[PDB]
């Protein structure tokens, strides 16, 4: 749904890297350079951003609101 | 909210379905040189009698995909071969076959054989043990045939 | 639930434990044909002292170690207990005093908590001090000096070359004397649930049910403690074909397809030597199936020769735990003829 | 039985002594409960063992 | 002197059927002073054996030269002058099968003594006059030293 | 409430005793086995977790001579504690030296 | 679902349970580990006698 | 067909008889072209482990 | 010589093409021919040393020489599972009307690292749901999302249309209890990373909850562990058997990590030598090259560890390693005290 | 024919494949029934060999 706070395998805090990751993918980095520039060395941290679907941006269009 | 426990059935996207058996702490797991201690230890006896070599290639191609931000294709009758992902792994400093030097978490001493790490797409199936555990001491009986 | 033979229902002595699953020892998976993939098993608690006693005497696990069908044992070791004992009892393994004490001390639990260990004397003494792994396995059969078990067995292994008589180069002739393993490794044919000359069946017939059950419990306790500190893994480098296979497979396919084409040409536009008892097309089917079986068998005999030892499918096929040589040949060299109902693919 | 009970202080039997002491055991009381076929199979096997002893000592 | 057998041997062949194992090699030897042949397994990691080497082999029932046959348990930690100090490689196993040869039909005197050092076998075959003192289930110390 | 329980063997007077340590695991068990096996009076020493649901280890100690096995257990504990004290002192000295050398450079 | 095939041949029993199985080698081969949430429901009627009065009071 | 996943984007406004969701789904790391055609990577079922 | 094989057997973990050899720790008394491996305190205190090779914020990397595997493994396990920290346990919820469910929101708040220094707090007892000054903190989150009153006609991005549409962790406000306002200065007790996305909102939705941090160890739950990961590797020594000259040195320079094999010129000729073996990861690509399998001997020095402690930011990792050693010292002290209470 | 912005006002998923009825609140699918092709000459064997 939303980005998990910590990586499942090691435990590094990944949940703050998401808004920087989309910001670095607006400036036309590749994913391979963006994950390096955010500083995720172990690949268990890298699959938290490489494989994450952001459903809550598209679930919040359906929430009732005033 | 149901959290996975002893009894909750996972799968593997290759028919290697299997119940969870044991939940060990993080400190008791093996670990590479880089400190990665694996989430799911899978038994290597499932592979020779079932010949799921596709899982061994999925693990390799996923490992070679997370290291440089691609998604490799495993399309039927095509897809990214082994000879490309071997070079993609060797460019980043891992072994070209996925096997890694792995230190045991229990004893601290390294292991004799190398261990085959990689990210495999497991998917949790709906058959949980909290919905299947059932018991009856004595209770309601039928009205007609007085048996449970 | 699908109750095929009479060992689909046995009686165990219950013990309560916190988590939410029925947890039994894996040596009992062969009678139930259970597989731990979400399988459910029913429980029945008898409500009367006569029912308890008849269940405990007639239907206990220790009193039904042998199937009534032919007399071969069913409760025996299974995968990862065979591979653990096979990799424990090679001629290669040697332990210092630290790791040998650490492996032996895994059995000191349960009702074997009160016994004295009897660490056996070391094999090599002067340059280093090394217990050979067969002594560590022999501690299973007799883990104390006052245990009256004296097991004896003398049989052929699986991979026995036929000419050895205890001196084969494979070290595959099992000789246990006074519960001390003197040569040879533990195959499936010495620990597994296959047939007789099982060491647990020897312990059952000569020294009662209790010693067979204690030995199976000690092996199931010990062999994973060795194996999970050895490391035993399989990867794509373990089913990849070498160069010596990729030459021989190409030569075999060219030779077999040439001989098949010459048989096709000998049927359609010439004389084909008809085999006795059949039409000419059935002769052609038999010759083509013979040539394709030669292709599969020679590709298998070429892929097995170039594998290294300590290859994981090869170890799991030599100890008979899971798999066979057909599977290794079929996922390295050449998948054979795909036969539907004993013939080639019908049109 | 040769491995569990080695008696190092006892003399090894010959062929004739083996047949004699085997028949001296098998004519006691408790062996009447067995069938005739089982006694014949025991005496056949003991004769085979005695022939092996004779061939080795020759 | 509780020596059962003491002779000089020469290595004729190191690996007859290929290198089946990493640490153990199947020696095939032959002696000078007698007509003994010797199949032997040694640990070649701790003690390397080459092709034309020539060693002196000793099989003794005890390690103490005064003739003290008391052995309840071996102590590696205790230090005292023993028979092993003159040698470079000391094993310890049990004789388990004395077996007469079958290759001759009458009037032969070759006997085989199979001694198993914890799994590492040894066939000591020769004339029956040399092997006096071997019995089944007696525990012998092999001792061994290369010569110049 | 007692975390240390001593189960002796059946026939042997106090020289083959099994230490049940409550509320530990492989962490103390492996280090304590390492410091006990250095004592040359110990013939056998090794631990085992009884069951992974439970936090126990059974640390069997078998001595050679006539000394009881409580003394190698106590010497193993004290030697492990002195190793940890020395490691703590050397590591804190090395950290203080590293921070001092970095704060002295580029100033 | 008649009387014969439904109720005489094989009939449903109580004092039973049904759970998913999972392996555990640390038990002996004649033991099964029953969960707590089943063993609180399944009961055995133990008659009070002289040998176990102090156990059943607890 | 039994893998827990996400039913759709309306899965919070939807009262069904029995609905299993996964808390943090992830899209697969080795994906087929069929996954790109039927849009399985937009609402997946499973986690890379 | 046999002395070379025995010396290599007890201090070098060699790496084969097919499997690691010599893995066990063997230097124990009575396991070798003429050596004397009894526990000598002075030989350990002479050989042991610590060299810190790198350190910055939230990370550390230091060498240890002479310690054994069964003690360095204990330091790693104490860092993962026994060095206590502070993490949220009770999430008291008033009016959660977002799309993030209440259970998952409480679970996300549990995993957030809190910058309290947990040597100052005590374990909460059994029960005791309120807590006191000593054994808890308290955080209060309250975010209400509304529309931005001025906006353009396009209404495309969410960053312009809404205010507080993302609930970060800078919206967590600390609420003191008792004398914690004077014990702790203003600005220390805070969530650490200060940017972690907790939930995400739309106008009309509101989160107003109240969190109770406690002290806990990593064995109980993984939210209390202070380290991102902490591991160790043995320091390698790639050694050369025969000299590698000519064009073989160029391809040997590519069969390793990019900072271990240097190539230098002596007589207009390139010879290779091992320069910085610490930087190798052991990809073992020297075994694909057929001519070069017999020139190198890849091995790990057994008694030269390289720890690497990356903290989550609760407290800087030198203090983590000091606490990790003191926990094991306390575990030895507890069983010494129980022996003295027995006898 | 609607856009993914206009499925929100109807509370319907854009990836919901469709093709299922809704009767009395449950979603029902008429399965694709397989038949033998009618009006065609089929030469079959009889039980008794004819
Ligand atoms: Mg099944
Ligand atoms: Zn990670």
């Amino acid at each position: 749904m939303i980005i998990p706070v910590r990586c499942f395998t090691c435990g590094k805090i990944v949940g703050n890297k998401w808004e920087a990751y989309l910001g670095l993918l607006q400036a036309e980095y590749t994913e391979g350079d963006a994950l390096d520039a955010l500083g995720l060395k172990r690949y268990c941290c890298r699959r938290m951003l490489l494989a994450h679907v952001d459903l809550i941006e598209k679930l919040l269009n359906y929430a009732p609101l005033e | 909210t149901r959290r996975p426990e002893i009894g909750d059935k996972f799968s593997s996207r290759h028919g290697q379905k299997g119940v969870c058996g044991l939940i060990v702490p993080q400190e008791d797991m093996p670990f590479c040189d880089s400190g990665i201690c694996p989430d799911i230890i899978m038994n290597p006896h499932g592979f020779p009698s079932r010949m799921t070599v596709g899982k061994l290639i999925e693990l390799l191609a996923g490992k070679a995909g997370v290291l440089d931000g691609r998604f490799h294709y495993g399309t039927a009758f095509g897809g990214s071969k082994v000879k490309d992902v071997c070079e993609d792994l060797v460019r980043h400093g891992y072994n070209y076959l996925g096997k890694d030097y792995v230190t045991s978490g229990i004893t601290g001493e390294p292991l004799e054989a190398y261990i085959y790490f990689g990210p495999v797409y497991y998917q949790k199936l709906k058959h949980m043990v909290l919905d299947k555990m059932h018991a009856r001491a004595r209770g309601p009986r039928a009205v007609l045939t007085r048996q449970p | 639930q699908p109750s095929l033979h009479k060992l689909s229902i046995m009686a165990h002595l219950a013990r309560v434990k916190p988590h939410r699953t029925f947890r039994f020892n894996e040596c009992v998976c062969t009678p139930y044909n259970a597989d731990f993939d979400g399988d459910e098993m029913n429980l029945h608690l008898p409500q009367t002292e006569e029912a308890k006693a008849e269940a405990l005497v007639l239907m206990g696990t220790k009193a039904n170690l042998v199937t009534p069908r032919n007399g071969e044992p069913l409760i025996a070791a299974i995968q990862d207990f065979l591979t653990g004992a096979y990799l424990l009892t090679l001629k290669d393994t040697f332990f210092d005093r630290a790791k040998a004490c650490q492996i032996i001390a895994s059995i000191l639990v349960g009702k074997d908590e009160k016994i004295k260990v009897r660490l056996p004397p070391p094999t090599i003494l002067k340059p280093v001090t090394l217990w050979t792994g067969k002594q560590i396995f022999s501690v299973i059969l007799r883990p104390s000096d006052d245990n009256p078990v004296r097991a004896n067995l003398r049989t052929k292994g699986k991979q026995y070359c036929g000419k050895g008589e205890d001196l084969c180069a494979n070290d595959s002739y099992v000789t246990i004397q006074n519960s001390e393993l003197m040569s040879g490794s533990m195959d499936k044919g010495t620990l597994g649930s296959g047939s007789k000359n099982n060491i647990f069946y020897i312990l059952l017939r000569d020294w009662g049910q209790n010693e067979a059950a204690d030995a199976m419990s000690r092996l199931a306790r010990l062999a994973p403690v060795y194996l999970s500190n050895r490391g035993f893994s399989i990867g794509i480098g373990d089913v990849t074909p070498g160069q010596g296979l990729l030459k021989a497979k190409y030569e075999l396919l060219n030779a077999g397809y040439k001989k098949c084409d010459e048989y096709i040409e000998a049927l359609n536009t010439g004389k084909l030597q008809q085999q006795p008892g059949c039409t000419a097309e059935e002769t052609l089917e038999a010759l083509i199936l013979k040539e394709l079986s030669v292709i599969r068998d020679h590709a298998g005999s070429a892929c097995l020769r170039e594998l290294d030892k300590s290859n994981s499918p090869l170890t799991m096929a030599l100890c008979g735990s899971k798999g066979s040589f057909i599977n290794i040949s079929q996922m390295i060299a050449c998948v054979g003829q795909q036969a539907i109902s004993g013939s080639r693919v019908p049109d | 039985i040769k491995a569990v009970f080695p008696c190092p202080s006892e003399p090894a039997l010959s062929k004739n002594e083996l047949i004699l002491t085997t028949e001296s055991i098998m004519k006691k009381s408790e062996f009447l409960c067995c069938q005739d076929s089982f006694l014949q199979e025991i005496k056949k096997f003991i004769k085979g063992v005695s022939e092996k002893i004779k061939k080795t000592r020759d | 002197a509780g020596i059962l057998f003491e002779d000089i041997f020469d290595v004729k062949d190191i690996d007859p059927e290929g290198k089946k194992f990493d640490r153990v090699s199947r020696l095939h030897c032959e002696s000078e002073s007698f007509k003994m042949d010797l199949i032997l397994d040694v640990n070649i990691q701790i003690y390397p054996v080459d092709l034309g080497d020539k060693f002196r082999l000793v099989i003794a029932s005890t390690l103490y030269e005064d003739g003290t046959l008391d052995d309840g348990e071996y102590n590696p930690t205790d230090d005292r002058p023993s028979r092993a100090d003159q040698f470079e490689y000391v094993m310890y196993g049990k004789v388990y099968r004395i077996e007469g040869d079958e290759t001759s039909t009458e009037a032969a005197t070759r006997l085989s003594a199979y001694v198993s050092y914890g799994g590492l076998l040894m066939r000591l075959q020769g004339d029956a006059n040399n092997l006096h003192g071997f019995e089944v289930d007696s525990r012998v110390y092999l001792l061994m030293k290369k010569l110049a | 409430k007692t975390a240390l329980e001593m189960v002796q063997a059946a026939g042997t007077d106090r020289h083959c005793v099994t230490f049940v340590l409550h509320e530990e695991d492989h962490t103390l068990g492996n280090s304590l086995r390492y410091m006990i096996m250095k004592n040359p009076e110990v013939e056998f020493c090794g631990y085992t977790t009884t069951h992974p649901s439970e936090s126990k280890i059974n640390l069997r100690i078998q001595t050679r001579g006539t000394l009881p096995a409580v003394e190698p257990f106590q010497r193993g504990l004290n030697e492990l504690m002195n190793v940890c004290q020395h490691v703590l002192d050397k590591f804190e000295a090395s950290i203080k030296d590293y921070k001092d050398q970095k704060a002295s450079r580029n100033e | 679902q008649g009387r014969f095939r439904g109720n005489l041949s094989g009939k449903r029993v109580d004092f039973s349970g049904r759970t998913v199985i999972s392996p555990d080698p640390n038990l002996r081969i004649d033991e099964v580990a029953v969960p707590v949430h089943v063993a609180k429901i399944l009961t055995f009627p133990e008659k009070v006698n002289k040998a176990n009065i102090n156990f059943l009071r607890k | 067909k039994q893998a827990m996943g996400t039913i759709g984007y309306n899965q919070r406004n939807r009262i069904d008889t029995l609905m299993y969701l996964l808390a943090y789904p992830q899209k697969p790391m080795v994906k087929t072209k069929t996954i790109e055609l039927i849009e399985f990577e937009k609402l997946p079922a499973g986690q890379n482990a | 010589a046999a002395s070379q094989a025995v010396e290599e057997m007890r201090s070098r973990v060699v790496l084969g093409e097919f499997g690691v050899r010599n893995v066990h720790t063997t230097d124990f008394p009575g396991n070798y021919s003429g050596y004397d491996d009894a526990w000598d305190q002075d030989r350990f205190e002479k050989n042991f040393r610590v060299d810190v090779v790198h350190m910055d914020e939230n990370s550390l990397e230091f060498d240890m020489v002479g310690i054994d595997a069964a003690i360095a493994n204990a330091f790693r396990r104490i860092l993962l599972a026994e060095v206590p920290t502070m993490a949220v346990e009770k999430v008291l919820v008033y009016n959660n009307t977002s799309i993030v469910q209440d259970e998952i929101l409480a679970h996300r708040l549990g995993l957030i690292p809190i910058h309290a220094d947990p040597r100052l707090f005590e374990y909460r007892n059994q029960g005791d749901e309120e807590g006191t000054e000593i054994d808890t903190l308290q955080f209060r989150l309250q975010v209400r999302c509304t529309r931005n009153p001025h906006a353009a006609k396009d209404s495309s991005d969410p960053n312009e249309l809404y205010v507080n549409h993302k609930v970060y962790t800078r919206h967590m406000t600390w609420i003191p209890l008792g004398n914690q306002a004077d014990l702790f200065p203003e600005g220390t007790i805070r969530p650490v990373h200060d940017d972690i996305l907790i939930a995400q909102l739309r106008p009309g939705q509101e989160i107003d909850l109240l969190m109770h941090c406690v002290k806990g160890i990593g064995k109980d739950h993984a939210k209390f562990s202070p380290v991102a990961t902490a591991s160790y590797r043995l320091l390698p020594d790639i050694t050369l058997l025969e000299p590698v000259e000519g064009e073989a040195a160029e391809e040997l320079s590519r069969c390793f990590s990019p900072g271990v094999i240097e190539v230098q010129e002596v007589q207009g000729k390139k010879v290779a030598r091992v320069a910085n073996p610490r930087l190798d990861t052991f990809s073992r690509e020297i075994f694909r090259n057929e001519k070069l399998k017999k020139v190198v001997r890849l091995a790990r020095v057994r008694d030269h560890y390289i720890f690497s402690v990356e903290s989550t930011g609760v407290l800087p990792p030198d203090v983590l390693v000091s606490e990790a050693i003191k926990v094991l010292m306390g575990k030895c002290r507890r069983f010494l005290d129980e022996l003295d209470a027995v006898q | 024919g609607k856009t993914p912005a206009e499925f929100a006002k109807l509370n319907e998923c854009p990836l919901d494949p469709g093709g299922y009825f809704i009767v009395k609140g449950v979603e029902k699918v008429i399965l694709i029934q397989e038949q033998l092709s009618k009006n065609r000459i089929i030469v079959e064997a009889d039980r008794k060999g004819a």
